[PDB]
């Protein structure tokens, strides 16, 4: 719960793969994994939507950051073929991926770097960047100029 | 349908590369262009009333 | 050419001319050369023919800088055949005299004989545009400024009586 | 480095740290999933571009330097004042 | 010839067939596909008179539809018939390059770059001609920027959208510009 | 020879090298900016100079 | 709690009757005025204040002198007439903070609710903002530090609601109001520079002075951040903003086609006046 809770890191499921597996072994508690897993179909469905319920959620979270994780080795890091890759962007054109760039020579896909229009992108950083710093710089400059009295 | 304009986007035969763009700022030209070509009646109606009253 | 003046006084004094300005952007020379002299009384008969002299070899340096606004890859028979000069050295001997005008840009380079030409007239949209029309806006504003004082000082000159 | 070319590359990471390339995405995911550093690159080849950090501790040659581009700052801010404002207050008032 | 719901045949001075094979002309090269599209595809009168004759049809057709095959090798009847008439002879150079150049901004406008295969298979001829034809239609004909043969590719630009919308208006400031130095003659004379 | 010593120039294996071709780094658009306001100046002065 | 107050010019010339009342007699100390103001809604309105006898001892600091029945009473009175105002804190007109104002404000904190306290400045030099609201109330600190009554800077704005705005244009008549335009631009912009170079120059001397000359912690945790704030527009390079010079230099072109075309459609009156009202009057003066 608490890896699935926020900043997923890229982890491998082979570490899983046990810890499901010994969740069939034992019945001290959740001993109705065998009732999970009773349809022969329905639990099936489950798994496979499980795995790719994280394998895309994962991407959710990775999204936000713009670090540009490079989808062509974390193929590799993954050790999946891009064939699904390319089911889960089937995924993410109903999971409104409509905000991210691809490139038809490479296969880097770019989640940023929009047209970037200087009247509202750069006209909102450029905004709180500066106030940002007129008005941070001016609470600690005549709030130390207030500290530095009681030494006198 | 690009021909028809009903979305931003071109192809290509020789590299097949799409490109998406727009350009939102309309309103500027064209309140631009209309000023200068309403002027121009008006520095030409000056010469008119000049050019009637010198020569 | 005369395109928004209707008089009948250019029209008459332009038709002997019209002829070769109109030869001028084909640029035949043979057939042209003659022509200059075939019929040419008064603008040859002008004085010291010194600018058509100048024209009769200008026609190949009008016509490689029709090249210029032509395509890059200069062949050696369809174009070099098509400019009537057909040899190898001279074309890429008076293509660099073009070259070396300035007016024109051109990038020479020499891999398998062939000479190429990047050509890239693109207008200064999205390359360097302040430091492009900077010297419009200033002088722009320097003009427009000086017709404000143009709109000044002659209401001055109404007032001055009165 | 505060300024002059900023960004970097992995080599100064994987080399200080001695790790391998594979392992250099999920340090730099590790050091955003902290929240120390918000820094978010938009390379295509490897490169490390950073952000907004904290020293915390202390920094002698950051106090130095920060004197130094302080004081070019605050004399450029005057010079800047001086030349505006020597033609401008003569002209305009 | 909006109002060509109430002509009807004149025998005075030209018959409404004759009105129609007229007015193709100036409808068919002077407007664009968005006015044809509005004018005369979304009227019901072109929609009645192409019965007529199924040569007017097959030039509507494939001019919107873009087929140069078959419009180059029928573009010999408009050819033929546009000259020996009365008042429409004189004219038969404006309506040849202008139609000319119009398809070739037609077919260039949605088409960045384009290659000599598809483009010779496209128009059915040879390249030896549309080199010079563009080559003549570059400076000549000035309608796109400057293309470019470095890998034997019709290869264009055309930014004029961004600063070029922006530079639309410097012509009548520079005209403006000689105009208000004439208003700077008319002083004190 | 003469050249060598007049144009001074790189000799490569049998070839003629061409160096600071299209290499001078753009403007850091600060001076510009210098005297587009030095500019501004003078459009206050200009244009309310007799007032 | 408080984001920001609103402070009325009525207690600050009530301190130039505080400099008024004085006597000529030589003391010219941090005379202690009672705040008073609207602490119910979150913002705070000072609309009026008054005074109390308040002296210190010239060696010792932290003799203070107060008093709780000029306060019940002038509070008492002031109330009766005036209900809608209660008593929220003090100011001193000292430019320095000293270490008795911990005992002082501590008085209007056990038996008043928590006073905000106002930094002034005897000789109206300062071109800054004479008032600084200061809340006081008692911060954690990380170093470990005993917990102790923490000043923390208030934002502050002089504002008058109804009357005092024209009371006071009327008793300056020098002042000029918003005037949007060529004047009240221009003269900011030209001043600015000094605006920030008095203020900038006027700390960073003293504070260079205290880094190397300072001693009794003077919060250097802080000083990370200003640095750091400092550092965070590491001179950019400019080469993703030179298309935003091209959409602010292309506004620059549209006023230049306004100006231009605007002031030729001026020009027509002038340039029609000038002809047929002079050929007029001449040819028909005899």
């Amino acid at each position: 719960l608490l890896k699935l809770f926020t900043t997923m890191e890229l982890m491998r499921w082979s570490t899983l793969v046990e810890d499901y597996g010994m969740e069939l072994r034992k019945g001290s508690l959740e001993s109705p994994a065998t009732d999970v897993f009773g349809s022969t179909e329905e639990g099936e469905k489950r798994w496979k939507d499980l795995k790719n319920r994280v394998v895309e959620h994962n991407i959710r979270i990775m999204a936000k950051y713009y670090t540009r994780i490079t989808m062509k080795r974390m193929a590799q890091l993954l050790d999946l073929s891009v064939d699904e890759s390319e089911a889960f962007l089937s995924n993410l054109v109903v999971n409104k991926t409509i905000f991210a760039k691809v490139d038809r020579l490479a296969g880097i896909i770019n989640f940023q770097r929009p047209k970037d229009p200087n009247n509202l992108l750069n006209d909102w950083s450029q905004k709180l960047n500066s106030l940002m710093s007129l008005v941070n710089k001016t609470t600690h400059l005549i709030a130390k100029e207030e500290m530095i009295h009681n030494l006198q | 349908m690009i021909l028809d304009k009903k979305f931003h986007g071109i192809l290509d035969q020789g590299e097949g590369v799409l490109i998406i763009f727009d350009e939102p700022p309309v309103d500027k030209t064209y309140e631009a262009a209309l000023e200068t070509i309403q002027n121009m009646s008006k520095v030409v109606d000056s010469l008119y009333n000049k050019a009637k009253k010198l020569t | 050419d005369r395109l928004q003046f209707r008089q009948p006084s250019l029209k008459r004094s332009l038709m002997p001319y019209f002829l070769l300005t109109q030869a001028v952007r084909t640029g035949n020379l043979a057939k042209f050369n003659q022509v200059l002299d075939q019929f040419g009384e008064k603008f040859q008969a002008d004085g010291t023919y010194t600018l058509i002299i100048r024209l009769r070899h200008n026609v190949i340096k009008t016509g490689v800088r029709m090249i210029s606004l032509s395509y890059s890859r200069i062949s050696l028979a369809d174009i070099a055949q098509k400019l009537q000069l057909d040899s190898p050295e001279d074309a890429e001997f008076i293509v660099a005299k073009a070259i070396r005008d300035g007016v024109i840009e051109a990038s020479i380079n020499h891999e398998k004989g062939y000479v190429q030409s990047k050509e890239m007239i693109d207008i200064y949209s999205t390359r360097e545009p302040q430091l492009a029309f900077h010297q419009r806006i200033s002088f722009c504003l320097d003009i427009h400024n000086m017709s404000v004082k143009a709109m000044r000082f002659p209401p001055k000159s109404y007032n001055k009586d009165l | 480095r505060p300024a002059n070319h900023r960004q970097l590359t992995f080599e100064e990471i994987a080399k200080s740290a001695k790790i391998t390339v594979n392992e250099v995405e999920l340090l730099v995911m590790k050091a955003l999933s902290v929240g120390l550093v918000k820094g978010s690159i938009d390379e295509v080849d490897k490169r490390v571009h950073m952000t907004w950090v904290q020293p915390r501790v202390l920094d002698l040659q950051q106090i130095k330097g920060m004197k130094d581009r302080l004081e070019f700052w605050c004399t450029d801010v005057k010079s800047m004042e001086m030349l505006v404002e020597h033609q401008a207050h003569d002209i305009l008032t | 010839f909006l109002d060509t719901v109430s002509t009807f045949t004149s025998y005075e001075l030209m018959d409404y067939k004759t009105f129609v094979t007229y007015t193709v002309y100036v409808s068919m090269i002077a407007l664009e596909r968005p006015d044809l599209r509005e004018k005369v595809i979304k009227g019901a009168e072109i929609l009645e008179v192409l019965h007529s004759l199924p040569a007017v049809r097959q030039y509507l057709f494939s001019l919107y539809e873009c087929r140069y095959s078959v419009f180059f090798q029928s573009l010999a009847v408009v050819e033929q018939e546009m000259k020996k008439d009365w008042l429409f002879a004189p004219h038969y150079r404006y309506y040849v390059r202008e139609m000319r150049i119009h398809a070739y901004s037609q077919l260039l406008e949605s088409y960045r770059s384009l290659t000599l295969g598809y483009m010779a298979e496209a128009f059915g001829v040879g390249v030896e001609f549309i080199d010079q034809e563009l080559s003549r239609f570059i400076a000549a004909g000035r309608l796109h920027c400057k293309i470019d043969k470095v890998n034997e590719i019709v290869e264009t630009n055309r930014p004029d959208s961004k600063n070029w919308q922006y530079q639309e208006t410097i012509k009548k400031g520079d005209l403006l510009l000689n105009r208000v130095q004439k208003l700077s003659r008319v002083i004190n004379m | 020879t003469d050249y060598a010593k007049k144009r001074g120039w790189v000799l490569g294996p049998n070839n003629y090298y061409s160096f600071a071709s299209q290499q001078q780094k753009p403007e850091d658009t600060t001076i510009p900016s210098t005297e587009l306001a030095k500019q501004v100046i003078e459009y206050a002065r200009q244009l309310e100079m007799i007032v | 709690a408080v984001q920001k107050v609103v402070v009325h010019p009525l207690v600050l010339l009530s301190v130039v009757d505080h400099f008024n009342r004085i006597g000529k007699v030589g003391n010219q100390k941090r005379v202690v005025g009672v705040l008073l103001g609207s602490w119910q809604k979150k913002v705070l309105d000072v609309s009026n204040s008054f005074a109390v006898p308040f002296d210190e001892d010239d060696k010792d600091d932290s003799v203070w002198f107060l008093d709780h029945d000029y306060l019940e009473n002038m509070y008492g009175m002031f109330k009766k007439v005036n209900a809608r105002e209660r008593i929220v804190g003090w100011y001193h007109t000292g430019p320095k903070l000293h270490k008795n104002d911990i005992a002082i404000n501590e008085l209007m904190k056990r038996y008043c609710p928590n006073s905000v306290l106002v930094i002034i400045d005897v000789k109206p030099k300062d071109l800054g903002l004479p008032t600084e609201a200061y809340i006081s109330v008692e911060e954690v600190h990380d170093d470990g530090t005993p917990t102790s009554k923490t000043f923390e800077h208030v934002t502050s704005e002089i504002g008058a609601e109804e009357a005092e705005e024209v009371g006071v244009e009327h008793l300056l008549r020098d002042i000029k109001d918003t005037t949007v335009g060529t004047l009240s631009q221009r003269i900011t912009n030209q001043v600015h520079g000094l605006k920030g170079l008095n203020s900038k120059l006027l700390d960073i001397r003293s504070y260079l002075e205290k880094v190397a000359t300072g001693k009794l912690p003077i919060n250097h945790q802080i000083i990370y951040q200003l640095q750091d704030v400092f550092n965070l527009l590491p001179d950019v390079s400019l080469q993703e903003f030179v298309k935003a010079f091209y959409l602010k230099t292309n506004d620059q072109m549209v006023v230049v086609y306004l100006a231009s075309l605007i002031r030729s459609v001026v020009a027509l009156h002038n340039l029609i006046n000038n002809k047929i009202a002079n050929r007029d009057a001449e040819k028909k003066e005899g």
